[PDB]
């Protein structure tokens, strides 16, 4: 709509990306409030001109939320 | 030769293909590049090929279909009869990775690392810390100010080695597992570039810490944990007990207040460090009237050198010993001096 | 013979192989074309294969499945015995190139430099500089006028 | 382009209009400006 328009297919809003950042919940990725930090969650940014920030060949959302490899560590979470 | 691989670092790799260097004294005798037999199917991260329980892999063949073992002739035999040792090294290694399908089954089919080797490189900054059981090395990307067109969150150095391994901010100040780092408690390796830009940027921030400095592309930072640590409220691992300490104000920096004369004195045996080594006595300074320096460590450089403030803002020291070869001998640090 | 690569110039070029001609005087003893040995599969630009740190490369066979070291005969033997030395040329280098799909992997195969070759040399004019340190060569397309 | 976009660090360049590849190298003129091709590949070859 008005804040909604992801520029590259990276399945993920323009608006959660340069902000503050956003989080997965339920495999779906939502705003960040500062409240989660008691639950567990992580608080994460991106560049919302690219699918993949990184060089390496997983994209922002298959990174963010950990449906790549079940190997990978944990440190190479956010993008 | 016997060799075995390790990974370190955060993404597996299947279907690892070495290839190594032999060089013997300025020559190089062959390079060889791994078969179907010296093979590796799989190194999850932190492991080996083989695991830790098994004899090492022999490699021996050089051909693509293993026949002709590797010759050398009448000189080098002769060099490497006469006591010598060759070298091996290591130039490059190919590999695979693992896509999965629309919710199906992972294929490895001519999905190559080697490919984004030279775009991963060009993006990122390279660090890798170093503790005394294992090593790991990580790549963080960074923003390019030139091209302004080009977006990405820029982030402090302080905050790189924050998001890279997984440390916890416990108060204020960052642990990794019960391991603490910081900028002052630790041991800080650049080479000669990333070193000229760290003390050109310092000059522009108000805090002259350089853990709020920015990242930029192309830089090379190196970390060691120290082996023995002297934390005065908590935290000091040591069989040899201090002497003529003092305990006042003692929770971390801004608070020094305790101004004592005289001179303190440890002594450790051989029993509990490696000898042949370089170890590296480091700390930080005050605003006293005088000190000395003293190491009692035979077989090496016994003398003193002068303490000389240039000013009572918090600016380190360091110096080196040599150690013995596991003897009765102990190294006895002595310090005296008249102000704190 | 123990060599080792470099590249100047832009794009880098994966899976170098590089043939190379050995002269000692008059003669041309051989022409090789590196193996899977000593093929090399990342050149940055600005770079070399091996990096800074490391020694050079070894190349002793001239198959395609590596056996068959190279022979020389007796009057080129006493001709190397005596003081001489050979020198290496550089013919051509196929290598290739990386192009992405619809927003998902890279994918290197088949893409070869070696037929955009004859097609920018015919276009293009060619500048270089050489600085103390290193070179730098670029091309830089020019227009007809006839 | 306008002359007031050169303080912020754009450039300013220009092709040819009947051709998808003005210079003879695979990739064309839009990805190349653009730098979505490789980032590898040094910026002083990013004008077509």
């Amino acid at each position: 709509w008005e804040d909604e328009d992801l520029d590259t297919d990276n399945d993920n809003i323009p608006d959660s990306y340069e902000r503050n950042g956003y989080t997965i919940k339920d495999l779906i990725a939502v705003k960040w409030e500062d409240s989660f930090a008691e639950q567990g969650y992580k608080k994460y940014v991106s560049n919302y001109l690219e699918s993949n920030t990184a060089g390496d060949p997983y994209t922002d959302y298959e990174k963010a939320s950990g449906s790549f490899d079940k190997a990978i560590k944990t440190e190479a979470r956010d993008p | 030769a016997n060799v075995r691989y390790y990974n370190t670092g955060t993404a597996p790799m299947y279907k690892v293909t070495p290839t190594t260097n032999l060089v013997l004294d300025g020559d190089t005798l062959s390079t060889i590049k791994a078969q179907e037999n010296q093979i590796g199917n799989n190194l999850s991260p932190g492991d080996t090929y083989p695991k830790k329980g098994l004899s090492p892999l022999a490699l021996n063949t050089m051909d693509q279909f293993s026949s002709r073992l590797i010759p050398i002739n009448y000189d080098q035999l002769k060099k490497l009869d006469a006591g010598k040792q060759i070298k091996l090294e290591t130039t490059q290694v190919s590999g695979n990775f693992g896509t999965k399908n629309s919710s199906g089954q992972i294929v490895t089919e001519g999905n190559s690392w080697s490919d984004y080797i030279s775009q991963i490189d060009s993006i990122s900054a390279s660090i890798i810390l170093d503790t005394e059981n294992e090593s790991y090395e990580r790549r963080v990307t960074a923003k390019n100010l030139q091209d302004p067109e080009d977006k990405t969150p820029e982030l402090t150095i302080g905050e790189a080695i924050e998001k890279a391994f997984g440390a916890t901010k416990k108060d204020g100040l960052l642990y990794f597992n019960d391991i603490p780092i910081d900028e002052s408690c630790v041991e800080l390796i650049f080479d000669d570039n990333t070193a000229n830009k760290i003390k050109d940027s310092l000059k522009t921030l108000s805090d002259k810490k350089i853990y709020n400095v920015k990242l930029e592309r192309g830089m090379n930072i190196l970390i060691k944990t120290p082996t023995y640590f002297t934390n005065f409220d908590d935290y000091n691992n040591y069989p040899s007990t201090w002497s003529n300490v003092n305990t006042t104000n003692q929770d971390g920096l801004q608070g020094s207040a305790n101004k004592l004369n005289g001179e303190t004195k440890i002594k450790i045996p051989m029993s509990e460090l490696k000898p042949y080594k370089r170890y590296v006595f480091s700390g930080y300074s005050k605003d006293p009237l005088t000190s000395n320096s003293i190491i009692v460590k035979i077989k090496a450089k016994e003398e003193k050198t002068d303490y000389l403030v240039p000013e009572q803002g918090y600016t380190k020291f360091s110096y080196e010993f040599e150690t013995t070869e596991k003897d009765s001998s102990n190294i006895e640090i002595t310090l005296i001096g008249s102000g704190t």
